[PDB]
């Protein structure tokens, strides 16, 4: 089994980021709900700012001009044309910019979750591979669920020390 | 024993553009440009549109007798004027400050037609008619809002004058005209005096007119002309008129409540709908949830800004790259 | 033995908003919207405001005799006109292109009042007065800038004409009027001729006027009316006037230096201050250090852009998260 | 003692980023002036660009219109309304965007300082923990002051090699 | 044995500014402000400019006889009017709606001069001339487009009238004038009648004028004045004129195809070039590849937006930091 | 020989990022064409977006006004002034922002290339130093070119195991 370096998981249906473990009892795939919730809250804020800061107060009617008011006719059209150019360009570039940042933010949340687990595992696992730790001790299904909920010590420190010189 | 960190992929076919990459698959997106519209003219917060199929706004204001149009006391939030509407100023001549007049009639929170004068009381013959201004039934008629005065029979037209005081709940729009006959014989038979003075005055308005006799090109059977005018009589003010001929005198004014906002839609094929909307564009009604819309640069109400783009998809989910 | 890398926390209570998070505590911020204002009208780079408490701009220009206002030779940077000011055109009637006239008087880098004609030299009786235009002392008076000419006694009003050449250091604003009496008896007693021609011409201006006799609604005791007008006599140009009646003739013009910028503030309760500012908004003076301000959409000087927001806090320091 | 992973230090009063060491002589907390000054210069530039690029040249007076100039009155108001909507939206979004970037820039400056010290220490320390290195040798207050000013070599290469097999 | 990862440095001296740093060396940049311009007025998509060195636009339209300017049937994309051009309206007086007239003449996709009336057929003496309107050869002359009619000799000026029907492929601009003589003797010798009525009418236009006799300040030898006017005769419409004196009557109109866009460049020292451009600014032609330009805020064609900046360097390559 | 931590390479002329190796046969310096092309494609997209989304449709003529049209003269001028201020500020800030991100994107592309090589090398090299791996086996010029084109396994797992306890 591989982590995020080798691509996304179609199995995970309950969240955006999470965990896939394998021990002698078999394998488990669950979303990490607190890194997913964080990311959902942030993207929700982003969307609400882009949508809700827009003012919907002013009206644009089609004004009428006589044939001897050509100049003010053009001035009116210039306001509309120049304002529309400002909105067309800024709205395109805003979305292009923020789309690039959103996809980088997801990548960065995944690497933050990985690094939070490398700090919990410490010398008890080899960081080698593919978004994946190889744990040097027997890690049963409640050892696993403590690596995930954060309640995990280095109890095992010396069961790994022996396995590591092997 | 092994623990792996990963992210979700799904079956979304959504893509987005970013500043550095075209068409990146992502697990979910949202659209920022409102591109769906209901192709009809609906009610807005200010109420229902007034549709003008056969009459231009000037025609209903001056009261072209072919214009049956219902002006309702509720008023109207905007005017949909069909460009093909045939009826305008039936007796040839043009309206001074026409665009500003149309503008003041384009919305009304409520509407009341007010009698300003009764020409029974005047030493003139009243209610002249013309073949240029036929009624819908068929006979010759005239504008409803202004009254064609000619000399009292057999041949007297002295200076006549009268006054109206605005005791109503707001500003009154009033209308008048000046008839220019094509020759001196017509001038004398209609008005007796070979030259006349017509004055339309208020507390603030001070206007006078004299006829300029002469033939103009034939229009709708006519070589004479009318100049059409309009004014605002403010609350409490007095409207005085005086004439010894050629005045087409004000008879009915209009009390409109509300400010106007130039809400005139010049459109042929979009129909009046049975619908309500927060945002009415000139191309149809739209939801206003999204920040942009590509329906139309012209709109009324609480509306997203116009952009001429088919789509602006914002990334929400992840880069969709399954292992 | 151990070495740790860390960052600072402090007692700041500052928060900011970011695109992805609300109310993030940070170790220091700075405000981008100027929200503090001195609620007074101050001097700017162009100098002191002119305050008009009892007179409208038109009244001081035409010189309503109740208008004591001292226009000083230094000029003024902008005009504060109190909406409650009662005195306008004391003799009833309206000023053609009124908004443009007010516009040209709104700033002046300096000011000089110029005599254009001496009506001693004219074959008329000069300096007529009216109860509509009482002086502040109490008796009937007239405008200071324009002069009411009537027929020389006992009964002569021939065509009178005169010329003024602008030899001054600028463009001169000049003023005139045309009296419309309420009936032919008043016309003949004031002006003798039953109809008159008044011409106001310059190298470029070519204007003529005839009176329209008749009663208008009673205003300030009067059923007559004046139409008021104004013009610009450019450097070196000649102003010629000619009348056999009904002209209220130009007597004093105005030499204003500088261009005008429409600096008119229509405000009742904010006072004239003893203060100087780079940025004067219509709601008070403000510092211009910050890029935005929420005092007012209307302003003069070197001003930040207006935003209607209470605050825009920019993060400077770190996310404030102590161990 | 813990580094940046477990939160910020109220003790540090002379800078934004720095060092907390503990040996047998006791502990020392000092700001790293070089990484602090860099960040201050950068944020100063950012602030100066946002404030100083704004033009304060043009004036907005309240124009007057007659009652038969309703159309140009509305055109004038349209300029003011649409321009104001543009500034309101861009100024909000600019500050939100830049506020997010500033806090990320601080986090990244801290991690740059950490990584600059892991490269000088190399095999002489275990990177394990919480923004903190565990040094495998004799390193007194003058060895410490060399880890901080950068003038620190791998003199100690085999004193730790012994300490690392234990 | 060793493998190293690295990035490129080069001999570039390019720097850019970033939000956080001034003058960062980088291996490659590109400029976003177009700062190079060809200092000439070139052809654009709509064709060649019309240069007016000696005549203002009004003079060529009315046909000041010193203005030989060749108006080409191809038309012109814009007008370059030299501010020093001396010749304007040779007979003193001003053009009503002058700025709107100049506007309609500023572009033409094609041009045709149309004869509207032949005054051979009229019971007047035609083609009066004036020393104020000297030909370029030397003798006194008059406008080419409007015709000075005076009384048929020895002493008859009855009401004359004529009609022209627009049977051409578009809208026709026509011109006329009204002469105001300085005294009643000049009025009677030129026009016989002491007062006259001149009417210019179309299907929609209804205008009348009467002379105002009197001396105005001397201009170019003259104490009389002309008021100049203009109108638009739409396809199919009829132009009727009527006068018993003082009308300077329309003789030649102009058929311009295309809409106009106010392309008037008021510039002294930039020459007409032999060049083509998509983007013509008022300071010269520019490439339009880049998104901004600092040549001028005024421009025509497909143009980058104006910014008053010397440069906007975008980083393309890497931070240039060699080992 | 040093990697990217110690500065840029003037020798590399065929690309933006790449490889410098040293074995018994001597040294080799080549660009990595696949990380370079990616980066060029991205910067090209950025530049095309900034340049091509600008609309070049509307014209700005110098309108003419009479001496009693001062108000509409000023209104016309207000459109041009306020529109110009919006473009001046947004175009400066856009370029400043995007220049900062472009230079960060280059640093991040380099770091990505390094991390892609540390994952292929695994326990077979010491990550220590300066953007540079010290490989624990004999890696001749054809082993090298497999570290570069990705076609490299850990055949060598036990030749390093002995060299690492040394
Ligand atoms: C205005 O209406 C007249 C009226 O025409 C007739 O009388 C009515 C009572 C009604 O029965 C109509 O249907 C009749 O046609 C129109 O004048 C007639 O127009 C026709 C058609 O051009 C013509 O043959 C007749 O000579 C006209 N008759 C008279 C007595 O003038 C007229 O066309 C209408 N005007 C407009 C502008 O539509
Ligand atoms: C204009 O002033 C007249 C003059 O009023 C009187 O004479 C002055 C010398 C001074 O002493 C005033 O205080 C006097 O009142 C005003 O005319 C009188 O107005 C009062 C009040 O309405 C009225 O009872 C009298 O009939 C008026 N007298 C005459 C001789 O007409 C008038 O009110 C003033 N007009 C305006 C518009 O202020
Ligand atoms: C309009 O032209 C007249 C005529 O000028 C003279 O006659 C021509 C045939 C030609 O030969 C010209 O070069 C001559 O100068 C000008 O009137 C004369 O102006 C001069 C110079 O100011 C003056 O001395 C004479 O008195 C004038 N003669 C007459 C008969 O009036 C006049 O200057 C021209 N007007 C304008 C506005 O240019
Ligand atoms: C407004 O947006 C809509 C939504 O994309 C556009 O309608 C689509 O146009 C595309 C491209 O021309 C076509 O493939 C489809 O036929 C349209 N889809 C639907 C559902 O109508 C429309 O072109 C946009 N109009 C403007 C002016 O931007
Ligand atoms: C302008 O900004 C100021 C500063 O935030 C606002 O004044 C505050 O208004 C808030 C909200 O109404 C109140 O809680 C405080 O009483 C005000 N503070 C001070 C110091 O007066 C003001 O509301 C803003 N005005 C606009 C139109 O945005
Ligand atoms: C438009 O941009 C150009 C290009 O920078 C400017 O011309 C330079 O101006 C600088 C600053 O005065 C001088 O150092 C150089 O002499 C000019 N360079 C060239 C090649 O001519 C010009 O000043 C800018 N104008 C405006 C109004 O921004
Ligand atoms: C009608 O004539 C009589 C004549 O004595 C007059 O009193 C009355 O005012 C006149 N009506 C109007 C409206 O002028
Ligand atoms: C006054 O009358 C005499 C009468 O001949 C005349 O010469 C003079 O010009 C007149 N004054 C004015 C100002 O018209
Ligand atoms: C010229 O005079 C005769 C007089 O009978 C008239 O018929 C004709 O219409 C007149 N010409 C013009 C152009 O008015």
């Amino acid at each position: 089994i591989a982590g995020f370096i080798e691509g996304g998981w179609s199995g995970m249906i309950d969240g955006w980021y999470g965990f896939h473990h394998s021990n002698s009892e078999g394998t488990g795939m669950a979303a990490d709900q607190k890194s997913t919730q964080e990311a959902i809250d942030k993207i929700t804020n982003k969307v609400n700012n882009i949508v809700d800061k827009m003012n919907r107060e002013f009206e644009v009617v089609n004004h009428e001009f006589s044939e001897v008011e050509k100049r003010i006719n053009m001035i009116n059209d210039k306001i509309d044309d120049q304002i529309e150019d400002l909105w067309a360009y800024n709205a395109e570039l805003l979305v292009l910019l923020e789309n690039q940042k959103t996809l980088d933010e997801h990548d960065s949340n995944v690497k933050n979750l990985f690094d939070e687990v490398k700090r919990r595992l410490s010398a008890n696992a080899i960081d080698a591979g593919n978004g994946c730790f190889d744990i040097l001790h027997k890690c049963d299904n409640e050892c696993m669920e403590t690596i995930k909920n954060g309640t995990y010590d280095h109890k095992e420190y010396e069961e790994e020390a022996k396995l590591e010189r092997s | 024993d092994r623990i792996c960190i990963g992210y979700q992929s799904n079956n979304s076919t959504d893509t987005v553009n970013t500043l550095i990459e075209q068409n990146v698959p992502v697990t979910q997106t949202m659209e920022l440009v409102e591109t769906e519209k209901h192709p009809a003219y609906c009610n807005t917060d200010l109420g229902a549109p007034l549709e003008l199929r056969d009459c231009k706004i000037e025609a209903v204001i001056y009261g072209n007798p072919k214009c049956d149009i219902h002006l309702k006391d509720q008023g109207w939030s905007y005017i949909v004027e069909r460009p093909s509407a045939p009826e305008g100023m039936c007796y040839p001549g043009s309206v001074e400050n026409l665009e500003e007049l149309r503008f003041v009639f384009s919305s009304a929170a409520s509407y009341k037609r007010i009698r300003l004068f009764d020409y029974s009381r005047w030493n003139v013959t009243r209610s002249g008619t013309s073949k240029a201004c036929n009624a819908s039934t068929g006979g010759q008629s005239f504008y409803r809002s202004i009254n064609w005065l000619t000399k009292k029979k057999p041949d007297t037209y002295d200076f006549n004058e009268g006054a109206y005081v605005n005791n109503e709940d707001g500003d009154i729009i009033f209308l008048w005209g000046i008839h220019h006959p094509p020759d001196t014989k017509e001038q004398t038979t209609l008005y007796k005096n070979a030259n006349t003075l017509s004055s339309v005055t208020t507390n603030t308005i001070n206007r006078s007119f004299q006829p300029n006799i002469g033939p103009r090109p034939l229009v709708r059977g006519q070589q004479g002309r009318m100049d059409y005018y309009w004014g605002i009589l403010k609350r409490g003010e007095t409207l005085k008129i005086r004439t010894n001929g050629n005045l087409i005198a004000p008879e009915f004014g209009y009390l409109l409540k509300g400010e106007s906002y130039g809400r005139i839609i010049q459109n042929e094929d979009i129909p009046i709908g049975n619908c309500n909307t927060k945002c009415q564009t000139y191309a149809g009604a739209i939801n206003s949830s999204k920040p942009f819309q590509n329906a139309s640069r012209h709109y009324m109400g609480e509306c997203p800004k116009y952009v001429k783009k088919a789509s602006l998809r914002l990334a929400v989910g992840l880069r969709n790259t399954p292992s």
